[PDB]
RNA sequence: UCUGGUGCCAGCAGCCGCGGUAAUUCCAGCUCCAAUAGCGUAUAUUAAAGUUGUUGCGGUUAAAACGUUCGUAGUUGAACU
RNA sequence: AGAUACCGCCCUAGUUCUAACCAUAAACGAUGCCAGCUAGCAAUUGGGUGUAGCUACUUUUAUGGCUCUCUCAGUCGCUUCCGGGAAACCAAAGCUUUUUGGGCUCCGGGGGAAGUAUGGUUGCAAAGCUGAAACUUAAAGGAAUUGACGGAAGGGCACCA
């Protein structure tokens, strides 16, 4: 059964962009995963998505551009401090030019460029480039 | 070094001979096939070195009983970012070498090299991490930082000095003791270097000029006219 | 390697299915792994039929037909040439052809 | 706007069976169907073809050399409308076989370098359309509502089965390609009537004498 | 018993379709003699194999000619072909007999909302 | 790929698709660059310059380049009346 | 693809392979190449090994989904503040 | 030649039913289970809902049969991916990106010796579930290709038939 909403709405994005659709329907939008796309929205990768509010769990109809290459989740959510945050950017992201590993730090859900200046650590929540 | 100048049998080989374009990347920009081998040694060829890799025999069982085709692997390359493999079997080893060089001069593909975390001083190795398959052998390519001399087997060692890349880390999954399928698995990676959508390329662009339609009724002539 | 996606035939949602007996061989081969021939035959060859319709007292007496089903061992239907050794692309064709003649196997 | 519906040649749509299609609807092509009646038949939106015939007019033009723009119908029912597309234009017609590779070979002397194929029916001769994706050439096409739309743009949904249908808008595609940089003075009614572009007969059915004569003597 | 003229007799058999369509006729002994000047046959007794074919060629040609040849008049009868039947158009001119529901198609699509008719 | 003084010096810029923005490779031999010109309002008087669309091979090989121009043509003013 | 010797012999060779009175592989002469006050051999051990796989394998046919389903320990668990 | 065989005859334990035991099969889809996604095309099993679509006749209606049109859970079938794989091939055997990540469980680590020896456990027995090493070995194996061109079918040829 769904042991992640974040996997069952990020492979569902990634399977629908390798075919090049312009809109993906994800289900059922935990507020964990809205603030994951909001990290991806403000770096260009995702269009302005829409949350259909049925009072069961929710649905989102997410617009997208086509700049995405691989937007997956890491499970289980490994607690990452600040000193071992670069062992998870080296072996994961394609180059240190671009890409992000999203963290759920103690302050909020943020990527690995904003967390290393704000000096926060947390768990790995997923990645996109 | 012609020494006898040859006629352009194709269309854009005449445009090359007409001087309609002086940009090899203009062919690569619209992805139209270089079909005759006399195109690129007009654009390139100034001591552009190639070396054979692999000329081991290949047999076939007949009635009386086993006859050999010698298959050659030649690798041609521009040290400012162009590459090619030659794959051609023949009767004997002289025309195996020379016949594949034409195939090596037709598979010539540009190489994208770039930076990793520091935009300083002549883009070096690779923009990202790429890989390519052909028959079980995968080769990931890692952007190595500056002055980190080539980390690979001798088959892509001689191949990536011909590619305009500073240095590389690589991790070759598969049966790489087949010295010909190793070489062809590197090229699917390097051809993907201009197929990865970096955020360096998110602007729209000037859309191109359509070299057919821009040079259209200057080919309404029926003559094979050069300069 | 797996030479057919069917294997024999029709073994899906069963597990295991009943066997029948071959005719020429008298094997015990499955019902679905069986060359079946629902043979309809005229009784009197339709060439000696005019000898018999001479002796018919009634309205020339339209003749009854013979009806049987020929459950076949696979190794004893290739041997009797109901089926033969197709090509690997012709292996995949099931329904074609009828498309031959008038009534066969009678003769 | 006089790229409008233009009633003066919409009545010919209704006779030449251009408003019908197959029972196969082809999941890439349901924006072109308007409704499916009884008998499983499809009344296709020929009004959507109106914008696409003008788009087919816009697609051939802006090519300054109209010699390398090719019209093809390999199946014999449309092999007359392909030939008289060249009596108007500079377009090369080819009917019948191709010798593949008709584009992807250079030792041969029968190779061509076109820029935009015009195939009458793609499922009949997609075997050169498969050659038409090695040399960066678009394939415009007329399509029935069942067609394999691999590599083709732009499909045009009329009927593509009857001889009166393929005869009709092959002339209408020949119409606005000469309204577009052909300058026939603003769609004056043609010397060429609506089916000189036509398949002559079901060959060889009923065919009397030449110059359209009736039967005067008994 | 070949039952067609077998080996490579199209050195002459498809040069006489347009280059020598005339300059011969159905007589076999005439075109026995016209072959000697049109090509230098270096050893002659090949001559009647590449002459005797016209008995089969022109017979196949003058009634229902077969594929792959041109006579400069086999569809230069296209000049006597262009039948213009008056008046090939919408003869009913609107038209009335249609697919029994496509009036409502051409209500929304079309202004021309003329007389109609339907059959099932 | 930039350097110190802001420079695209890689070798060139590859094209991108018009309806999907996928990059057209060096050996995408099934890449169409169609050129479509509109008219002066009623009919005629053909302008220069084409409202040019480009489509990679993988959109054609899955076969919806038919529609991929059709609704590009809606917004761009090429084709109305759907 | 040196010169004499021997002739499935003597022997060599980590593996592949050599040798059966022309041996590029033996034994010697004449040379040559590697590292160099060094270097060879044996055992162990790490890397090689994406052949132990957390990063990171494989399980239709190459080795490998329990015959079947229940089921406790265990491991994992929808959204919501 | 041999024939403890194939072929042929009567047959015994067995097949049969009951009440127990046994616990293995190529027990196979050589493919664990729950979950999300990704495509066409055609059939059918089951249920639902609009077709005065037809249609059996109490009168048409109520029903039944089918018709096309939907719709669930699928299962078959075939076609190829933006799929994948060494291939054979597979809408999963794909989404195992550029060593990746939904969760859980079982199993393998060259070939033999060997599912042997031994201990333990189950069993009335047969046997089952567990399960090594010594020594030996440079290959065993998989999917495909060309020849070989044989109780392999097909189509043909010859007085060295």
């Amino acid at each position: 059964v769904r042991m992640n909403v974040l996997a069952d709405a990020l492979k569902c994005i990634n399977n629908a962009e390798k075919r090049g659709k312009r809109q993906v329907l994800l289900r059922p939008c935990s507020k964990v995963i809205i603030k994951f796309l909001t990290v991806m929205m403000k770096h260009g990768y995702i269009g302005e998505f829409e949350i259909v509010d049925d009072h069961r769990s929710g649905k989102i109809v997410v617009n997208l551009t086509g700049r995405l290459n691989k937007c997956g989740v890491i499970s289980p959510r490994f607690d990452v401090p600040i000193n071992d945050i670069e062992k998870w950017t080296n072996n994961l992201l394609p180059s240190r030019q671009f890409g992000y590993v999203v963290l759920t730090t103690s302050g909020g859900i943020m990527d690995h460029e904003e967390a290393r200046r704000k000096h926060l650590g947390g768990k790995i929540l997923g990645f996109f480039f | 070094e012609d020494s006898k100048e040859w006629v352009p049998v194709t269309k854009l080989g005449r445009l090359v001979r007409e001087g309609k374009i002086k940009s090899l990347e203009e062919i690569y920009l619209y992805s139209l096939p270089i079909k005759e081998f006399e195109i690129i040694d007009f654009f390139l060829g100034s001591s552009l070195k190639d070396e054979v890799l692999k000329i081991m025999p290949v047999q076939k069982q007949t009635r009386a009983g086993q006859r050999t085709r010698f298959k050659a692997f030649v690798a041609i390359g521009d040290n400012n970012g162009h590459i090619g493999l030659g794959v051609k079997c023949s009767k004997e080893v002289a025309t195996a070498i020379r016949g594949a060089i034409i195939l090596a001069k037709l598979s010539v593909v540009p190489v994208r090299r770039g930076y990793w975390g520091n935009k300083i001083g002549k883009p070096h190795t690779v923009p990202c991490k790429v890989t390519g398959k052909c028959g079980s052998v995968s080769v990931r390519l890692i952007p190595a930082p500056r002055g980190t001399g080539i980390v690979s087997a001798p088959v892509p060692k001689k191949l990536l000095t011909m590619a305009g890349i500073e240095d590389c880390y690589t991790s070759a999954r598969g049966s790489t003791g087949t010295l010909g399928n190793f070489a062809k698995a590197t090229y699917a990676a390097i051809a993907k270097t201009y197929a990865y959508l970096t955020p360096d390329l998110w602007k729209e662009m000037p859309l191109g000029s359509t070299p057919y339609q821009a040079y259209s009724d200057f080919l309404s002539k029926p003559t094979p006219r050069l300069h | 390697t797996k030479k057919r996606r069917n294997g024999g035939r029709n073994k899906h949602n069963r597990g295991h299915v009943k066997p029948v007996r071959c005719t020429n061989c008298a094997r015990c081969v499955p019902k679905d792994k069986a060359i079946k021939k629902f043979v309809i035959r005229n009784i009197v060859e339709a060439a000696a039929v005019r000898d018999i319709t001479e002796a018919s007292i009634w309205d020339s007496y339209v003749l009854p037909k013979l009806y049987a089903k020929l459950h076949y061992c696979v190794s004893c239907a290739i041997h009797s040439k109901v089926v033969r050794n197709r090509s690997r692309e012709a292996r995949r064709i099931r329904t074609p052809p009828l498309r031959s003649f008038p009534k066969d196997m009678a003769r | 706007d006089i790229l409008s519906l233009k009633e003066d040649d919409i009545t010919k749509m209704l006779v030449a069976t251009t408003h019908l299609g197959s029972e196969n609807v082809n999941f890439q092509m349901e924006q072109y169907v308007y409704k499916r009646r009884a008998d499983g038949v499809n009344i296709l939106n020929l009004g959507k073809t109106w914008e696409k015939l003008q788009l087919a007019a816009r697609a051939i033009v802006a090519i300054d050399n109209p010699s390398d723009i090719f019209v093809i119908s390999s199946r014999p029912i449309g092999q007359r409308a392909v030939l008289k597309f060249a009596k108007y234009t500079d377009t090369t017609p080819i009917a019948g076989r191709f010798t593949p590779g008709a584009f992807t070979n250079q030792i041969q002397p029968a190779f061509r370098e076109p820029r935009l194929l015009v195939v009458t029916d793609p499922n009949t001769d997609h075997q050169p359309i498969m050659e038409a994706s090695y040399v960066n050439i678009p394939v415009i096409a007329f399509t029935n509502t069942d067609s394999p739309l691999r590599y083709i743009d732009i499909a045009i949904p009329c009927n593509n089965k009857s001889a009166h249908s393929i005869g009709l808008m092959w002339w209408l595609l020949a119409r606005e390609v000469l309204r577009l940089r052909g300058t026939i003075s603003r769609s004056v009614e043609w010397p060429v009537v609506v089916d000189l572009f036509f398949y002559r007969d079901p060959e060889e059915a009923e065919k009397e004498e030449a110059a359209a004569k009736e039967l005067l003597p008994p | 018993m070949g039952r067609v003229r077998t080996k490579t007799v199209k050195k002459a058999a498809k040069v006489i379709i347009e280059k020598y369509y005339t300059r011969l006729t159905l007589d076999f002994h005439t075109n026995k003699r016209i072959c000697e000047e049109v090509a230098i046959i270096p050893t002659k007794p090949l001559r009647n194999k590449i002459a005797g074919y016209v008995t089969h060629l022109m017979g196949r040609l003058r009634h229902s000619q077969v594929r792959g040849i041109s006579i400069k008049l086999q569809e230069e009868e296209r000049e006597r072909r262009d039948n213009y039947v008056p008046a090939v158009s919408a003869l009913e001119q609107d038209i009335i007999e249609v697919d029994a529901d496509t009036k409502e198609m051409l209500k929304l699509l079309d202004f021309h909302n003329i007389r109609g008719l339907q059959l099932t | 790929m930039q350097n110190d003084a802001g420079e695209f010096v890689d070798l060139y810029v590859p094209r991108k698709c018009s309806a999907s923005n996928r990059i057209i490779g060096a050996k995408d031999h099934a890449s169409i660059q169609m050129n479509v010109v509109d008219v002066d309002p009623e009919t005629g008087r053909q302008t220069d310059g084409s409202k040019t669309y480009a489509i990679c091979g993988a959109i054609r090989r899955m076969g919806e380049s038919d529609d991929s121009i059709l609704r590009l043509a809606k917004a761009d003013g090429i084709v109305s009346k759907n």
